[PDB]
RNA sequence: GGACCGAACCGGUGCCUGCUGAAACAGUCUCGGAUGAGUUGUGUUUAGGAGUGAAAAGCUAACCGAACCUGGAGAUAGCUAG
RNA sequence: GACAAGGGUUCCUGGGGAAGGGUCGUCCGCCCAGGGAAAGUCGGGACCUAAGGUGAGGCCGAACGGCGCAGCCGAUGGACAGCAGGUCAAGAUUCCUGCACCGAUCAUGUGGAGUGAUGGAGGGACGCAUUACGCUAUCCAAUGCCAAGCUAUGGCUAUGCUGGUUGGUACGCUCAAGGGCGAUCGGGUCAGAAAAUCUACCGGUCACAUGCCUCAGACGUAUCGGGAGCUUCCUCGGAAGCGAAGUUGGAAACGCGACGGUGCCAAGAAAAGCUUCUAAACGUUGAAACAUGAUUGCCCGUACCGCAAACCGACACAGGUGUCCGAGUGUCAAUGCACUAAGGCGCGCGAGAGAACCCUCGUUAAGGAACUUUGCAAUCUCACCCCGUAACUUCGGAAGAAGGGGUCCCCACGCUUCGCGUGGGGCGCAGUGAAUAGGCCCAGGCGACUGUUUACCAAAAUCACAGCACUCUGCCAACACGAACAGUGGACGUAUAGGGUGUGACGCCUGCCCGGUGCCGGAAGGUCAAGUGGAGCGGUGCAAGCUGCGAAAUGAAGCCCCGGUGAACGGCGGCUAAGGUAGCGAAAUUCCUUGUCGGGUAAGUUCCGACCUGCACGAAAGGCGUAACGAUCUGGGCGC
RNA sequence: AGAAACUUGGAUUUCUAACCUGAAAAAUCACUUUCGGGGACCGUGCUUGGCGGGUA
């Protein structure tokens, strides 16, 4: 009965964190329609 | 010349396995081993090539020399003989009077300590290496060369032969452990006798373990697939219609072989 | 010793119980493996007609004969409702 | 009980009581405020490298982008200096106490000169099972020691009872198993790019036991702690002082000695620190290194939950969660079972009642499967000794076959102890006295076998499997991912190899049919694109010329045509190319069907055996057998 | 109809600077080079026709 989320610092920081969306021009464009939304920090890395 | 069990279990009946006693034991002589096996069933890009390749006991890797060209003149001792997980062909360790190491494959018949030496002046001994120039006729050679340097490359598995035929100039027809007649450069070396531990071929894996031990992993027939993965599979019963392989083709006799530089440096290849 | 019995551990055989559950897959009892083709942690790699798969069209974040999200998009609806 | 992950103040104190808490609530993991978290030595970083990631130059690519050497990042691993206690309400190898250690910089002296790399060497550098010797942790006994007191119920008056009984450090000609060991001179340049006094090879010499070197651990002396308890105060229950003893016997690790031994094959990381060598450089008055004193010690993590009410499950959820410790008595052994220690808890509604019915249990007359689709379910069996044990077999096995006996207490005698044998005696319905512990057999179908699968209705006769066969592939291999003359897998592999396909241990075997299709080979002929060729036909112009169309001949692969090909797709029949060789047959295949006969039963639509009339078996989509195996399916029997 | 020359095409053959490719002090690349082997082939760019349930 082991469920779906298991936690993780670095899984979460390594896929998700801002420097990983930063990376690829597909995460800097999730990176440019959060600020576009004005989200209070999208981007998972240390919100 | 092998091993055998009594049935003291049902997979035991049958497995046989290789006869050890005339390796020396010895580790594999640190410096000469790059070891890094570094296991890897897939391909460069994360994919899956060659299906079902799989984990088994950890390798490492002994760097043979597979050209023996430098050290041309100069005689080396035979230290040992040993096993090498990589290779299904004994390795020879070799002493020279440079001292330096050098690992060797080992012929057949190869005694341990016996002097072994390189090179066009080279006595067509077991265990030389020399250039086909100078192998007489008919003589039975290992560890040849496709090209002068680059290593030899066609005579490398435990038994395999290649005895010399004729002499073209600038070249030499030899048979091939596959029975093609192939054209190749005089400039090339070998070295002479059969590849050892000839009796390879009659051990027999008694059980499942034994080729996953080896790193070979199950592998599926089609007919049990179904039609979505494969084209024999799917079906209410069992069978299959056209013969074909994974992604389709032939497998009896679809000739593979393209239309290349190669194929005029050699006489009459079929089996 | 892909040997035996058998805890841990991995599993899931038959019955009952549970069925607005204690639980969106479980419990007691019973049962298979238990030095091996074994079990498990961390790090990491392979994905959508694509991956994986001792092969069920299984699995791919609780309902996969082709995942999710957004978008084309108020798709089209000889059909049902109003 | 201690951790990692994860959570995030949930910890401690003082308050609170709306809401959360399945009821309550004066309480709480809830609300409010205040405090608590301490490191040169533990884990990480200023060290190292694996998979993987990344990558100046470099290789590709409609863009964005994909690769890729050195290099760099990356612990899950390598390297590395501290132990014993005390104690806040709340931290502790971090603070305090006692002693110790590690690098750095400097000063005094000894020394007296050589230091010695981004480069060489060696070493760090490793598997699995089993196992001899010694030892500690640690546990057990007692009329050993120490401390306290009482005891009474009937008795004991202590040889009763309860509790306790050593950790660190330093010295030690004390004991001590186990464990590690070559030393050297010279030679060859062809060996480590060069060098090298380092390493590799060759040779001259002792390289027997030995001989060194090492202390696990023990004993002892000292010393710093600790120590059962005791003393006083007491603001409700804490605080501070003092402090005995430390025996003899036994058991014992997966820890330590260790990098021990032996056997095995599937053959068991890297790099730095580390030890040696030199190049270069400085230095050869003032060097290495040693000693003593000093100053020096950065960044992050430490609270609390952490098998769970503090993590994943929407819940204060019967689920899930990696490692480490996990005492005692009894019982062959054990982490098993029963009771229990330390420790932790009684699961956040409660009280009555003692109807039907439902769940989970205990017993049951006579009968014993008559129940039913089926013995489903639940009984029966049950551990360890002893005797005994079949067809069949691949000679291992079937086997824990089947079956029978013993099992407790006491005395004596014997023996290899704990324990056991023997003899005699005692008691109960009963002695593995309670708990943990197989029901067995005959006979078939299917698969040889262990294994694997439909997370959440299918565990199987499915997949895989060893073995077998065909076929492909000569190496920039065949095949496979891929923007692609990149790169990569195959593979640092080489025909005894690798891909594909079907078959599926083992044994006897594997028949007839190349017409159709696929494949392999042939090649006189038929056919066949673009292109080469340009006969001729037409427009326009007065003309030169410019222009539309276009025929023969010639022109590849391919197909027609010929031959072969079956563990290639395939076929083997009707009141064609061939027409079933062995084997088996009413079958997992049989329609008519409950075929007919027999066996079993009182009675047999099932099941066993025969027959053949095979609707519509048959030889690697393998045929027929086969010991052993099976939570397989089918029919019987014993026991209950 | 016999010779010379300009030749232009086709096929056999052979060669070497294009190009491919391998060892050596410098691991992918670049270099010298000894060189070595292949070699106007292959690879690739455009076009011709065949095959093409692999896919759509
Ligand atoms: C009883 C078990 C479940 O029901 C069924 O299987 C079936 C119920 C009906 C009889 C059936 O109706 C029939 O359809 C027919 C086509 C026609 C017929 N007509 C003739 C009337 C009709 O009668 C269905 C389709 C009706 C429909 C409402 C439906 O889809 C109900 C779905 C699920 O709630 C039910 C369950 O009760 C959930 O039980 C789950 O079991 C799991 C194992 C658990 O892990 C747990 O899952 C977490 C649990 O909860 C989910
Ligand atoms: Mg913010
Ligand atoms: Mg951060
Ligand atoms: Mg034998
Ligand atoms: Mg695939
Ligand atoms: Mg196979
Ligand atoms: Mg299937
Ligand atoms: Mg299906
Ligand atoms: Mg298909
Ligand atoms: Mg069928
Ligand atoms: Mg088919
Ligand atoms: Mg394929
Ligand atoms: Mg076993
Ligand atoms: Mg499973
Ligand atoms: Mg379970
Ligand atoms: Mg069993
Ligand atoms: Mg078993
Ligand atoms: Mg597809
Ligand atoms: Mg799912
Ligand atoms: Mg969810
Ligand atoms: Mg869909
Ligand atoms: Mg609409
Ligand atoms: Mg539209
Ligand atoms: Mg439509
Ligand atoms: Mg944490
Ligand atoms: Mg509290
Ligand atoms: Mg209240
Ligand atoms: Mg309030
Ligand atoms: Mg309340
Ligand atoms: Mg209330
Ligand atoms: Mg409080
Ligand atoms: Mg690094
Ligand atoms: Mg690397
Ligand atoms: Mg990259
Ligand atoms: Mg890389
Ligand atoms: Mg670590
Ligand atoms: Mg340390
Ligand atoms: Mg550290
Ligand atoms: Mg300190
Ligand atoms: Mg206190
Ligand atoms: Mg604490
Ligand atoms: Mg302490
Ligand atoms: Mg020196
Ligand atoms: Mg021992
Ligand atoms: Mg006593
Ligand atoms: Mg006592
Ligand atoms: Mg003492
Ligand atoms: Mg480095
Ligand atoms: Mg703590
Ligand atoms: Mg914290
Ligand atoms: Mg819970
Ligand atoms: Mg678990
Ligand atoms: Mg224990
Ligand atoms: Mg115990
Ligand atoms: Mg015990
Ligand atoms: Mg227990
Ligand atoms: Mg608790
Ligand atoms: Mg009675
Ligand atoms: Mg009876
Ligand atoms: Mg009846
Ligand atoms: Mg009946
Ligand atoms: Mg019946
Ligand atoms: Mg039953
Ligand atoms: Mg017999
Ligand atoms: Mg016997
Ligand atoms: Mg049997
Ligand atoms: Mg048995
Ligand atoms: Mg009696
Ligand atoms: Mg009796
Ligand atoms: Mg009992
Ligand atoms: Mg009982
Ligand atoms: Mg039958
Ligand atoms: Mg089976
Ligand atoms: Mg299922
Ligand atoms: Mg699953
Ligand atoms: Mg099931
Ligand atoms: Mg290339
Ligand atoms: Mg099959
Ligand atoms: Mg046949
Ligand atoms: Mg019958
Ligand atoms: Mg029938
Ligand atoms: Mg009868
Ligand atoms: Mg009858
Ligand atoms: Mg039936
Ligand atoms: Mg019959
Ligand atoms: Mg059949
Ligand atoms: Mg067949
Ligand atoms: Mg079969
Ligand atoms: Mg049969
Ligand atoms: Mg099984
Ligand atoms: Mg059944
Ligand atoms: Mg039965
Ligand atoms: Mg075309
Ligand atoms: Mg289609
Ligand atoms: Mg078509």
């Amino acid at each position: 009965m082991k469920r779906t989320y298991q936690p993780n610092n670095r899984k979460r920081a390594k896929t998700h964190g801002f420097r990983a969306r930063m990376k690829t021009k597909s995460g800097r464009n999730i990176l440019a329609r959060r600020r576009a939304k004005g989200r209070h920090q999208l981007t998972v890395s240390d919100e | 010349a092998v091993k055998k069990y009594r049935p003291y279990t049902p997979s035991r009946r049958q497995m046989t396995t290789a006869d050890f006693s005339g390796l020396t034991k010895k580790r594999p002589e640190k410096a000469l081993t790059e070891a890094l096996p570094k296991t890897g069933g897939r391909n460069n890009r994360g994919r899956i090539t060659s299906r079902f390749i799989g984990g088994g006991h950890k390798r490492l890797y002994r760097i043979i020399d597979f050209k023996r060209r430098d050290k041309s003149g100069v005689n080396a001792k035979v230290a040992a003989i040993e096993y090498d997980p990589n290779r299904s062909a004994r390795i020879a360790l070799l002493h020279y009077a440079d001292g330096e190491k050098r690992y060797i494959l080992a012929p057949e018949g190869l005694t341990v300590g016996a002097t072994v030496n390189a090179g066009p002046e080279a006595e067509p001994k077991l265990g030389n290496a020399l250039p086909l120039r100078f192998v007489p006729v008919g003589a039975v050679v290992h560890a040849l060369e496709l090209v002068p340097g680059k290593g030899a490359q066609l005579a490398r598995s435990a038994g395999t032969s290649v005895q010399v035929q004729g002499k073209e100039s600038d070249y030499v027809i030899v048979r091939l452990p596959s029975g093609e007649l192939r054209r190749v450069h005089s400039e090339c070396y070998a070295t002479i006798g059969a590849v050892g531990n000839a009796e390879h071929k009659n051990i027999v894996l008694g059980k499942a373990g034994r080729s996953r031990w080896l790193g070979r992993k199950p592998h599926q027939r089609g007919s049990a697939m179904n039609p979505v993965d494969h084209p024999h599979g799917g079906g209410e019963g069992r069978t299959g219609a056209g013969r074909v392989p994974v992604t389709p083709w032939g497998k009896p006799t679809k000739g593979l072989k393209t239309r290349r530089k190669r194929k005029t440096s050699d006489r009459f290849i079929v089996t």
